């Protein structure tokens, strides 16, 4: 699972 | 635990929105329903422990870069 630890683009 | 999002902590994460140029309705309200998979419809609808990482997530996108 993808979270929001992630580097996620936003 | 499933206590709601208190105001307090809704006002912060509103700050770094507008900061950020970016919405509850637009951006975060879609990737939190992806990330605590699960139908988030409203601000007011999450939990004081999900808005908590979420707002974690938006000050680091605030400190990264302007």
């Amino acid at each position: 699972w993808m979270d929001f630890d992630d580097d996620i683009p936003f | 635990d499933i206590t709601p999002v208190n105001d307090e902590t809704m006002q912060e994460i509103n700050t770094l929105l507008i900061a950020l140029d970016k919405t509850w309705d637009d951006d975060l309200l879609p990737l939190c329903s992806q990330i605590f998979r699960r139908d988030i419809r409203a601000s007011s609808e999450l939990t004081q422990a999900e808005a908590v990482k979420a707002l974690g997530f938006l000050k680091q996108k605030a400190a990264e870069q302007k």
